[PDB]
């Protein structure tokens, strides 16, 4: 829980922030009850099993994908003398923490913030679908 | 010169007193070839003749219903640049040159928008809507409406096979068709359901004092609109009373006495806060 909260002031900041940067996991952790709708055959419940660590591994391997992008942009990113920032690194230590648990290029990198928050949220919904009770 | 709606065309035009006007032909549908007489709806002045006839527009005059076949002239007019804005007002205030606006209560893909105007006279208006457009995706949208009276207008799209747990990637575009007269304009807006969500109120609060305490239990529940499962689509709730609040993304809180509101938001994205829910702290 000390991480669900890491997770969510990263989102939180990733909101607030995030205007000021310019330019499956979803169904594999599909909720039982999305299930009753039509347009939404594996799911996971309110207790938080095959299909469970098909969500979870899922989850795992977009976080992998994340993690590279993210260290390979801050290797480039370094030689800017402003250094690095912060959202980056905020993305990074959490996608670290949840790994755990389980000009050109400033363009490059506004892409990836923002493609990042979108799919955090969606862990941070399993999650706390999970949690729950 | 293009065709809008079965029977009626638009011309483009730079407003420009200096420039051309478009040299239009109406072909009257009718294949009886016959000597044929031309006017301009109630004016009597057969302004041509035969079948094809042919014309300057340029102005306003030059526009309307010409009968032979039907066929009637709008005119989209193009100034230094700009299409006109004429029959919509700027409701500025989300960005300017922002005439349509949009809000969603959950993730559903269904969603209500809204314009103004001035007008009260002939006022037609179009509404269609698609996720995408290199490929467009199914939104099927219903009727524009007076809503409120400055004169308010609205209407009700659905997105179709609508997953509400769906990441979005590519946004939902509103197109909207305003004909005032012989005038014609469209408006634009694209949007992510995500961004633009409010919800509906804190359904049911409810105060639970405790003995040796001015503090007190607040509680609700989500709206009934809302999605589910809920811990899937979190809101976070602000509790106040009249600073002093109290943000959480439980369905309680606690509180001191002396009234007592709640209102939701969405957890991640749109910022627009529901509609305060009250209780009397007494
Ligand atoms: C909103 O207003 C704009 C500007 O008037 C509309 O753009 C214009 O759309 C028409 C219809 O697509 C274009 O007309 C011509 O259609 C023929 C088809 O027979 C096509 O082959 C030509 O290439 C030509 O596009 C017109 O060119 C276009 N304006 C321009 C020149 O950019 C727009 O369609 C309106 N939105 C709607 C459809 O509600």
């Amino acid at each position: 829980q000390n991480l669900l909260r890491a997770v969510s002031n990263m989102l939180q900041k990733a909101r607030q922030t995030l205007e000021f940067y310019p330019c499956s996991t979803v169904e594999a952790c599909l909720p039982l009850e999305l299930t009753k709708n039509e347009s939404c055959t594996s799911f996971i419940t309110n207790g938080s099993s095959f299909m469970m660590a098909l969500c979870l591994s899922s989850i795992y391997e977009d976080l992998k994908m994340y993690q590279v992008e993210f260290k390979t942009m801050n290797a480039k990113l370094l030689m800017d003398p402003k250094r690095q920032i912060f959202l980056d690194q905020n993305m990074l230590a959490v996608i670290d923490e949840l790994m755990q648990a389980l000009y050109k290029t400033k363009i490059k990198l506004c892409i990836l913030l923002h493609a990042f928050r979108i799919r955090a949220v969606t862990i941070d919904r399993v999650m706390s679908y999970l949690n729950a009770s | 010169i293009w065709e809008l709606k079965k029977d009626v065309y638009v011309v483009e035009l730079d407003w420009y007193p200096d420039a051309p006007g478009e040299m239009v032909v109406l072909t009257c549908d009718t294949p009886e070839e016959d000597g044929i007489t031309w006017t301009l709806d109630q004016s009597s002045e057969v302004l041509g003749s035969g079948k094809t006839l042919t014309i300057q527009v340029k102005e306003f005059g030059d526009a309307g219903q010409y009968t032979c076949s039907h066929s009637l002239l709008l005119l989209h007019k193009k100034e230094d640049g700009i299409w006109s804005t004429d029959i919509l007002k700027d409701q500025k205030e989300p960005k300017n040159k922002t005439f349509l606006r949009c809000e969603a209560k959950n993730y559903s893909g269904r969603f209500t928008c809204w314009w103004l105007t001035t007008i009260s006279t002939d006022l037609t208006f179009s509404v269609k809507s698609s996720r995408g457009s290199s490929d467009p995706q199914g939104v099927t949208c219903g009727a524009a409406t007076l809503s409120a009276e400055e004169y308010e207008y609205s209407v009700e799209c659905q997105e179709d096979s609508a997953c509400p747990a769906a990441e979005e990637s590519l946004p939902i575009e509103v197109m909207v068709d305003a004909v005032h007269k012989l005038k014609y304009e469209n408006y634009t807006s694209s949007f992510f359901i995500r961004d633009i969500i409010k919800p509906d109120p804190p359904k049911n609060l409810q105060l639970k004092p405790l003995k040796n305490s001015r503090q007190v239990e607040v509680s609700w529940e989500y709206p009934d609109t809302w999605s589910t499962p809920h811990s899937y689509f979190s809101l976070t709730f602000c509790v106040q009373v009249q600073k002093d609040r109290v943000f959480t993304d439980k369905t309680s809180a606690t509180v001191i006495c002396r009234s007592i509101s709640v209102r939701a938001q969405d957890r991640y994205y749109s910022s627009s806060w529901s509609e305060w829910a009250s209780v009397p702290c007494s």
